[PDB]
């Protein structure tokens, strides 16, 4: 394209766990990692709350190809466990900013 | 002119693999050898008090607090239980001498196993009753009981399990007759509890629920060897089977982990063969021993056939020094899936007492346990009711790739203890 | 030399129309007739000690733990009420001999009536006093209790009721002069109480907040057939209208049912007048009674009429056993709406007690009640504050085609009960 | 024949600048001026028995409640610690004469100082041991507890902090020999603390934790003017320097405000010199005084320096009525910015106490405090660990245009309050 | 354009805290005001629990241009604790109302 564009992570829910067996307590974390071209740009780890993310990345004109990875990491309770962790699904939106249409000041 | 009484247990253990001591307890057992295997620091309090006494009639009256702790650190709060409130008013009423009318909470003529720590007859709880009435052969006790669970009613009509969530109380009416003298030494007594599920005005039950069940209770007890010996057998039907000690669940619902209602139906029935007892050989041997088989068999194939064998002797060398060790067997086999797992466990402990008996107490131990197991069944617990369709149900050891059980290990304990009722 | 003393109640019940037992309690209504209406067991047990005495001088300690759980099971965890911890000095002060100084967390010279369970002058909480000072017509006492409230408070100048969350203490300042005999075997007493919200620095109310207010309550004892006659007048201005009682509330802020403030401001006047007694006639019966009106009138128009009727007379079979009878009658008329609701409850009890007095505790009834009501209005709790323009308000029966209080119906229950102070 | 003993304190208190009573205590330090200084209401009950006796030997079991609550009003649930349960006998092993064997949860030897209300020796807890072997010279005590962390072990290899959640347990095992005469008058007494973290099988900790620590301290106590001096140098290293009183930290782990596991890790050195005593002047003059020097050396820097000087003198104009004063010091030094916290407090107090003894307990006092303070660092512990990479560690008081510590500034409180131990 | 719309705000996560130190406990409140036009047409409030917000509101043909204010606020826990709330972005779309793929009813 040849204006620049916002590339729009639509909310994405991801949530851990916590049980709790003959008075002994153990999490099931949610890691969710989230690269620009490589580079950390969220890193994020939810327990027992459900944590919330939605960015927007500025990939402008000319720079290049735009590569986003998510990468999303379950721990179990225990080694006889399985983890027990919620994550929606990867949402991506791409928009024009400064648009004629709808414009956000 | 303050009473106080009641029970306690509390010390300190290490594991041979690594960390705080370990619990070993077979799966799908309802009780385990606690001889070096008591896991926390226990404690009931009682503080009660004769308030009125004349002639021959008199009002005591008796509390109880529990607190149950993970004997983990010093500062550790708890909620502790409210278990007992209750007055009994003994030698009130002239039609029958002897006999005590009594009301709240209470530890209703309890029966235990006390080498497994198995409460077999227990229907204590909020309730009122008249007991003790001499009628010749026996002694007739009629005892009113509540209880309840923290599910299982639906304020509508409903056909989604996710909506009986509400509280279920459950009546039990018991009546026993004890003491009967049928030969030398020998003492039977005969019980009869009926159970059933109490719903408020517009609740209902689940489609299929148990609501109302029975258990039949006979104890022999022969007087032998300086001790005693008990041979019971019980038989339970429908709602009295899920617990098996004399109160009720009528309501076949459960929460899980994330409280989310699911169905533990308990249609069927359970019987319990049990004897146990406790003897003394010579002046310098004593001996606890327990042996039994219960079978709970469900509509839903869920139930369990459960063999324990164990044997506790204890040799003193001093009116206060004592060698105690208990072995225990303990086999429990699926009625889902067929599987048998198995443990035994020998513990070896020496321990100084408050007197020359098995039963004296205020007991020091120092022990060290051994325990090998062999479990080829669980219990698949994982997630939810809703994502697992096996939520709660017997699964043999290697189901699609998962883990149920404790697999096939040993492990060896060791450590102090303190023990005391007074 | 531990003394033990306290209370407690505790039985079974069960509901003619289903379940466990219901206790009935118009809305509107602070109190209901306690004989057969106990919906939970409750108890305090007090441990104290007299640690020190030398002549007439003495140091009292006292402890209170409070339990209240719901009757419903065995083991019923919950978080006992730590009520009271103090320590007592008598006859220390030499310039005012027979005085006493107090300090600690305190049950502070409590007037209530037995059978509707109600206190109308309650000030208890941490504080401290001189009390029982020889005035020569009567006895002069001084006290301060600190009370509190979960909310009210702001850190920063707002005018959004959900920024004042933060708790807010408030000071009642207590002198009593009782014992002054103006009658032949009657005696009066008058009290004054000023409430009082302390804020922090920088710390705020809401607008319009009552921020303080008085309680002036007079009380005539008169002892007459072998019982006694307390004739009450009270009257509370602003903060002390919420309660009642004694303690003080000037934030004006509750918190709904999902933790968000909203506005229960208090300003207005009370008025209470009560007449409630206890009398032997003959030596077979014994007899409670209570009448009182009470009026708040707030000027958020959310205040309420109360009338209240009952009597309870008790008739000795035998120096233990008796039967015991409960009527009454409770009227609310609310300010915002201007309806009536009205109930009356008939309970029959037949009792076992230590003793030949209707006051006479450790006692044991199998009771069974009946209540019939009618209701026109009731308080809107459903939702929450920010969406329930009408969150705890009085609206009628049918508002909007909603279902507001307990409708016109009816109810009986039965069951045994204990109760005991010691 | 039930022992009742314990201790508790509670009273009332305000501010001049409004509000509920504050109690001051500077950043960095581990303890606080006592007098007129107490921010709740404390109160441990102990309801111990001598429940075996026969010639010398002795069985005692002791139990041990503990309630703290913010003594704000009348009604406070809370979650009861439950201290104590433990059983000693005593005279029970031929080959040594008075030593007790115990086991249980005890508070066991704690050596502390009453006018910061600060324990320096407590490794109290679950364990078990061998107490008061005669050795000639001295008395040899043995004992092993047990203390835990919330977190600090996962149960799979990881790098990230947050997997470090699983709860760690603590093994401190203690040898101490006492009572030795070195001069006349003087007392001497030496222990070895060894605290390690007991891993779980398949279990590991963060890389760089300490896992195990030492304590080494020497008291000497000498008896003069009817009292005593205590000087005591006390010398940790490692998991032993995070808490400083005998117990083992090992994880170096814990959990931020949301739950989320973070690096505390007490990699280093504690240097403890101590002086303490109480003393008694004339017929009308007592005191007590202390003296503290405290520096945690840490590998991260964030250790501190404490330094504390107190006094409290006592003036008895009779033998029940006394007037007691306290000056007292701190002034804390963070490692990792360099800045100080300094606070001076005095407090006047008039008290009623049962006896002429500056611990003669049963005391009533009514006390005026003055403490003014200036601190230039504090504690970030905004947000959670996460968000914030300066959670937990100390930074200046003007860090970035934040807040931390408590200022510059001076305050007043007032208000009467008992303490007792019986 | 010719035919009237739907300005849809997609589910926007709000949050506050709560914090208990030396055992008084705190609140950082969370408040989102949305405004169409100058009109309150959302006033929400968050203590601990998550609140989502997400509209739709019908934009006709010739009647002029839609301003949507988003507004939020944070409370802080003391004078010397700061707030601790949470927030996701606003992300809105307009469509068409009786397109012609999808239709809803």
């Amino acid at each position: 394209h040849p204006f620049d564009r916002q590339i729009v992570v639509l909310p994405l829910t991801f949530r851990g766990s916590k049980r709790t067996v003959s008075g002994r307590t153990t999490y099931s974390m949610c890691y969710l990692k989230v690269l620009m071209n490589g580079a950390v740009i969220y890193d994020g780890a939810a327990n027992e709350a459900v944590q919330v993310f939605s960015r927007i990345v500025d990939m402008p004109a000319g720079r290049g190809n735009v590569i986003l990875t998510f990468t999303l990491t379950s721990t179990r309770h225990s080694a006889d466990i399985p983890p027990y962790t919620f994550a929606s699904d990867v949402q991506v939106m791409v928009i024009k900013k400064q648009a004629l249409g709808i414009s956000v000041v | 002119a303050v009473d106080f009484h009641g029970y306690a247990r509390s010390g300190i253990g290490w594991t041979g693999s690594g960390g705080e001591q370990q619990c070993f307890q077979t799966t799908g057992a309802q009780s385990k050898y606690r001889l070096g295997n008591e896991c926390e620091t226990y404690a009931e309090l009682k503080l009660g008090q004769e308030v009125w006494k004349e002639g021959d009639k008199s009002f005591y009256f008796d509390t109880n607090v529990a607190y149950s702790v993970a004997q983990q650190n010093d500062w550790e709060a708890t909620d502790p239980a409210f278990r007992e409130a209750n007055v009994q008013g003994k030698n009130l009423i002239e039609w029958l001498p002897g006999s005590t009318i009594w009301a709240g909470k209470r530890f209703y003529q309890r029966h235990d196993v006390h080498m497994i720590d198995f409460y077999y007859w227990d229907i204590s709880g909020p309730g009122a009753g008249l007991e003790n009435i001499d009628v010749g052969f026996g002694k007739l006790s009629l005892a009113a009981t509540r209880s309840s669970e923290a599910g299982g009613s639906s304020s509508f009509a409903s056909n989604n399990i996710y909506d009986y969530t509400n509280e279920t109380a459950n009546d039990v009416f018991d009546v026993r007759l004890a003491q009967m003298e049928i030969n030398p030494g020998g003492t039977l007594e005969l019980g009869v509890d009926y159970g059933r599920a109490n719903l408020r005005d517009n609740y209902r039950l689940v489609d299929g629920a148990s609501k109302d069940g029975w258990l039949f209770t006979a104890e022999h007890t022969q007087s032998v060897l300086k001790g005693f010996n008990k041979f019971v057998v019980q038989y339970a039907t429908d709602s009295m089977t899920s617990q098996g000690k004399g109160l009720s669940q009528g309501s076949g619902v459960a929460f899980d982990n994330e409280k989310f209602a699911y169905n533990i139906n308990n249609n069927g029935h359970m019987l319990r063969i049990l004897d146990h007892g406790a003897i003394s050989m010579g002046d310098n041997w004593d001996m606890m021993y327990v042996g039994m088989y219960q079978d709970i068999n469900w509509d839903n194939d869920n139930g369990t056939k459960w063999w324990t064998v164990g044997i506790r002797p204890m040799y003193k060398w001093t009116p206060i020094m004592s060698t105690v060790m208990e072995i225990g067997y303990d086999n429990v086999e699926s009625q889902r899936t067929g599987d048998k797992n198995n443990q035994y466990k020998i513990t070896l402990a020496q321990q100084w007492q408050a007197g020359d008996s098995i039963w004296s107490r205020p007991a020091i131990r120092v022990f060290a346990t051994y325990a090998k197991w062999d479990e080829k069944w669980g219990y698949d617990y994982n997630g939810d009711s809703k994502v697992n369709p096996n939520y709660g149900k017997a699964v043999p050891a290697d189901f699609n790739g998962g883990s149920f059980g404790r697999g096939d290990s040993d492990e060896w304990t060791f450590g102090a203890q303190m023990e005391i009722w007074w």
